[PDB]
């Protein structure tokens, strides 16, 4: 399973 | 005993060619798992491998959702990129990111990893701290600052030391018939003369699962590593992988090399000769 | 920054004259990801070739598997014909069924 979050560069 | 689960993402700039491209494969150690394509017909999370079917109808949605909403956020990555190296918006560029976990025998963490390139070089590393960065230059540097303001590397071994090793054991459960068997490789030595005075001894191994292997010639015992060709590990199609490793050697010396295989399927290493 | 494919042709199983197998092309080591590749049999495209989802190694360059079922025969020639940026003109790879 995935990690949901992702952050912006 | 060790297992890894990584996913992959590649995000591809096409200038005039609509938006940019978003793939994401999911390995276990070296089984394919899930793929999504941003290009597909109508785009989804799907099934590589059988054992990973069994999971639900909510598990399908959630993975889908996170893809599509991770396609838009590399898409703005890109942007930002163009913008931190000063470059045009009429070239095209790749991110890339590499993220997972591995877990020991007892299935406790062993190590995280989340880590991006752009156009194929290291940009920024989640460090083995799961706390800190590593920025490979000024650009990186800039988002290294805004992870940091924003406590991104907590957040990050928050999924690592949870649900990505939770979900990797539930993984390794239900696909243990084929995760959990090792495939020892199938192993000869060929001889082709190439001249009166030389010839190829070949030293291959076949249908071996998973990938890493070592396969060494010694000639007299000593390990020929400058003069071996070695092939790149290759996939069969089967799961299962393919490697070769040559030496070429003087008529009549044949019998003073050996080929040694070691791999993981194997009780010991295997020691070969060519059997005439 | 960019790295040009190395190419393998080879069959899934040990080849045997009329025996129905797999043909290879791996097309590894490569960036950008964009490639072009064609399975040939006497010069001629195989229709309907396979290929694996895009993946890369640590290095961060792509590798691919495109596939097809062949029965191999004495005369029968097979070759691999790959293009991308890094390249001037197609490079063609013939299977050899002893690599």
């Amino acid at each position: 399973e995935e990690f949901g979050a992702a952050f912006s560069f | 005993g060790s297992h890894s689960m990584r996913y992959f993402y590649t995000a591809m700039s096409r200038p005039g060619r609509g938006e940019p491209r978003f793939i994401t494969v999911g390995y276990v150690d070296d089984t394919l798992f899930v793929r999504f394509d941003s290009d597909a017909t109508s785009p989804r999370k799907e099934p590589r491998a059988p054992w990973i079917e069994q999971e639900g109808p909510e598990y399908w949605d959630r993975e889908t959702q996170i893809s599509k909403t991770n396609t838009q956020t590399y898409r703005e990555n890109l942007r930002t990129a163009l913008r931190y190296y000063n470059q045009s918006e009429a070239g095209s560029h790749i991110i890339q990111r590499m993220y997972g976990c591995d877990v020991g025998p007892d299935g406790r963490l062993l190590r995280g990893y989340d880590q991006d390139a752009y156009d194929g070089k290291d940009y920024i590393a989640l460090n083995e701290d799961l706390s800190s960065w590593t920025a490979a230059d000024t650009a990186a540097q800039i988002t290294q600052r805004k992870w940091e303001a924003a406590r991104v590397a907590e957040q990050d071994r928050a999924y690592l030391e949870g649900l990505c090793v939770e979900s990797l054991r539930r993984y390794l459960e239900n696909g243990k018939e084929t995760l959990q068997r090792a495939d020892p490789p199938k192993t000869h030595v060929t001889h082709h003369p190439i001249s009166d005075h030389e010839v190829t001894l070949r030293c291959w191994a076949l249908g071996f699962y998973p990938a890493e292997i070592t396969l060494t010639w010694q000639r007299d015992g000593e390990d020929q590593t400058q003069d071996t060709e070695l092939v790149e590990t290759r996939p069969a199609g089967d799961r299962t992988f393919q490697k070769w490793a040559a030496v070429v050697v003087p008529s009549g010396e044949e019998q003073r090399y050996t080929c040694h295989v070691q791999h993981e399927g194997l009780p010991k290493p295997l020691t070969l000769r060519w059997e005439p | 920054i960019q790295r040009t494919p190395k190419i393998q042709v080879y069959s899934r199983h040990p080849a045997e004259n009329g025996k129905s197998n797999f043909l290879n092309c791996y097309v590894s080591g490569f960036h950008p990801s964009d490639i072009e590749v064609d399975l040939l049999k006497n010069g001629e495209r195989i229709e309907k070739v396979e290929h694996s989802d895009l993946s890369f190694s640590k290095d961060w360059s792509f590798y691919l598997l495109y596939y097809t079922e062949f029965t191999p025969t004495e005369k029968d020639e097979y070759a691999c014909r790959v293009n991308h940026v890094t390249l001037s003109q197609p490079k063609i790879v013939k299977w050899d069924r002893d690599m």
